[PDB]
């Protein structure tokens, strides 16, 4: 059986523009949520988000090519280049057909969708930019990255809303293990902090409205939570077959040992209760990895700080872990970064990997008073030092949609 | 600022070339590395810059810097 | 090795609202292209498209729930229900976790994106519908179908532009063969014939502008072609593990034996020439199926009626087939239906399957004068009767993007 | 046509129920099968139908058919 390892990391997040700077900020419990100022939020119920600060990609993407890209495409390219550079992979004509990508997004290029439609309603179809379609669709992050590096292997783009991150990474490993590729760059990217984004998710009453204190708005499992907080960024991983990585002396962060999927079969407006869908995806990932749940040391929860979803996630962890539920460490890094939607599963897989490397667990900040029935060790406030941790679990849950779970093994 | 400097500047920003390289005889595709959609976006930028409508049958004849200079000149009257 | 068979078909197309009515119209060479009248096309260079006529889903989707769905979601649900009903599958609590979906789209809910953004620019974010996000994102076709039938197995949504159809179907078979599911409903849906769609693709100069004769505008490999024609619709297949289908006495249309992927690694504005990416995907599908190219009887080409892409596709068929290139039958059903984009690969997989059942090949209509170097048997004008055909090949090519190839085997 | 018939009609179209079932004592969630986003869309439809702005703090108090009738009545002055 072909094993799949992680040989490269790249990331842009509300708390840092590299992998290590983000990892340092999360372990320090630093928030990355601030007030939006790139558009007038006076008429918006939610006026804050997890923004990428000080973003400068001119060294990678020229200004001419940036205009053909929505911000979420620029993010994924930068994070993809970081991961490719971190992998040290040398693409030749011989191995090009064996290298591909699996990069998706949940909502895609809202910014340039808004701009092109505004030109349309103001000046007709002759004002639509010829780059409108390729600047907005979710598959163009992989499209640009394959062209930049000459990748010819299998390339897909999974768009499953808040679970796109783990799905793209998990099916990149499936493509490698099946034999269709030896290397895949996988992850997701998002930039929904736009008028349509903040307004759209705000129309569905999904966003927190704590405009008076944005750094305390994302509080998973806290009794005062009132919805999730939007977050921008991108996470990219270089997945590689084990023997391929060993032959070239690659750096190996962790091994991807398990990937599970499930569907909830109910709308988000219906009660999730015990989160049977979330438990089903975690069980499939454990069965796929062939390990018991008690061997998991840390679980990077979905934990969006929504009232019903957070409680349903704690029940799903109790079902899967049972006796070991009181011992496993669970934490939501969305308390600091916000909800990166399609990229959430991607950046949170990187956190689960770095948790194995450094034997440290990032905290669930703003967890002042847990809800009734939320009596798990959610690592509140400050980061936790661990030892002997071999497996971590990364979850993306739909609670009204699809679910994805990834299990990583140290070395 | 004169329309030629304005036109040459628009071409410079659109195709990502320094104003030194935006010569009057420069071909968008052959000299300034523009693809077929780059030239379309460039003609749109000329329209929005000068508030003039350029018929797409005339836009196809705008292949060089001098051509864009001539068109914006002889259509401000 | 777990084999994957096709046990259910559903389809909405510009030439019919069922599978069989579409198949009959295509074999008769009937065009489904007509002038757009649901919005003012006076300022649009392209005024025609392949539209779904006489669409009535009130028996399946109530008017209340239709308002929460873009037209492309309504299409995919109807086609999905047809495929599920055609399969005769009885979903229970026992097998629900073993049934999922793989349904995508290329551009998604343009219609309701336009409407919600128009309300935004006219009345602020308080005019955005709370259903804006779930009515427009491409993954909601699978989201609704899983809820309607209580499906809890793995569900993904691949959005890879014009290759989404074959990618979703091909990776549904991968999910089944890997062991994560026994049944999957896969395909795609599209409704891009909107102001943003016709204007967006028209801004990129990709659309044919033969407004004086729309039924002759889509002419793959003809010397007078001038771009592709938009087409709406949806194609859905019920994929099932072989022994699972046999135990329940399912009807078995064909077996999915091969699935191949590749990337072009160049922009669509660059010359495709020999179509090495298209050839690479076809070769991977043949290697995956373990058959030689000479065993393919019919190839449902991509054939979008674009000048450069059509010629590059004919070269890729010559590379793969070589000696047998003069004998294989190739045809583009886009000459009649138009380009269904994300759903093109889905409806064209159904055509490749029905070609095996009826031993008949639909034609490439409007092929009056082939180009130089387009000397393959493109089945021009009228349908071809064949005998002893065991394998068909369904292609979706990006010519500046990803590629996908599926091979089907009779019985 | 009177605002009550207009309000009852809006509720009927929004929640997909016949006007026979849109009684004055009917609860949107408990009697007419509306989820939390259905009631939000319903209040938006009342706003667009009567060209009036309903503050979301007052919109949450519109739980029954009679409540929507009372609000649109006492805010046309
Ligand atoms: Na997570
Ligand atoms: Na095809």
């Amino acid at each position: 059986k072909r094993r799949v390892v992680v040989t490269g990391l790249g990331m842009l997040s509300p708390v840092g523009n590299t992998v290590e700077s983000t990892w340092k900020a999360l372990l320090a419990g630093q928030s990355g949520i601030s007030l939006i100022d790139h558009f007038d939020t006076s008429a918006y119920a939610t006026k804050f988000a997890g923004l990428v600060k000080d973003f400068n990609c001119e060294d990678i993407i020229s200004r001419k090519e940036q205009r053909k890209m929505d911000a979420f495409i620029q993010y994924g390219i930068v994070a993809g280049v970081q991961a490719m550079q971190d992998s040290g992979l040398e693409i030749t004509e011989e191995n090009a057909t064996r290298i591909g990508a699996a990069i998706g997004s949940g909502i895609g290029g809202l910014g340039l969708i808004e701009e092109n439609h505004t030109s349309l309603m103001n000046g007709g179809p002759r004002k639509i930019s010829p780059f409108f379609v390729p600047s907005t669709i979710v598959n163009m992050v992989a499209g640009h990255l394959t062209i930049m590096y000459g990748l010819r292997g299998p390339s897909i783009s999974i768009a499953t809303a808040c679970t796109s991150g783990v799905h793209n990474i998990g099916h990149a490993a499936r493509i490698i293990a099946y034999g269709d590729a030896d290397v895949m760059v996988a992850g997701g990217a998002e930039k929904a902090s736009t008028p349509l984004g903040v307004g759209g998710f705000g129309a569905a009453r999904a966003l927190s409205t704590r405009n008076d204190n944005p750094q305390a708005a994302s509080r998973p499992w806290d009794k005062e939570r009132d919805g999730f907080v939007l977050g921008d960024g991108a996470g990219m991983l270089v997945l590689e077959e084990y023997e391929h990585a060993k032959k070239r002396g690659a750096k190996i962060y962790a091994e991807l040992v398990g990937f599970g999927m499930s569907s909830d079969a109910y709308h988000m407006t219906s009660p999730p209760e015990n989160g049977a869908g979330a438990a089903l995806a975690m069980a499939n990932a454990l069965r796929d990895a062939g390990i018991e749940a008690s061997q998991i040391g840390y679980v990077n929860a979905h934990g969006t700080s929504t009232p019903a979803g957070d409680k349903a996630e704690a029940q799903a962890v109790k079902t899967i872990f049972g006796e070991a539920a009181s011992r496993v460490l669970v934490s939501s890094t969305k308390s600091m970064t916000g909800h990166l939607l399609g990229a959430a599963g991607a950046v949170e897989s990187i956190y689960s990997i770095l948790a194995l490397r450094d034997q440290a667990v990032p905290p669930t900040i703003n967890l002042d008073n847990p809800d009734e029935g939320c009596d798990l060790d959610f690592v509140p406030h400050e980061a936790r030092q661990v030892s002997g941790m071999e497996y971590t679990l990364c979850n993306s849950f739909g609670f009204g949609g699809t679910n994805g779970s990834l299990i990583f093994k140290k070395i | 600022s004169t329309i030629e400097e304005r036109v040459k500047k628009i071409i410079g920003e659109q195709l990502g070339v320094k104003q030194e390289e935006v010569t009057n005889n420069a071909s968008f595709v052959e000299d300034l590395g523009a693809d077929s959609l780059d030239t379309v976006e460039l003609v749109m930028a000329l329209e929005e810059e000068f508030d003039t409508e350029i018929p797409d049958e005339e836009a196809e004849k705008i292949t060089t810097v001098q051509a864009a200079i001539d068109y914006i000149n002889g259509h401000q009257a």
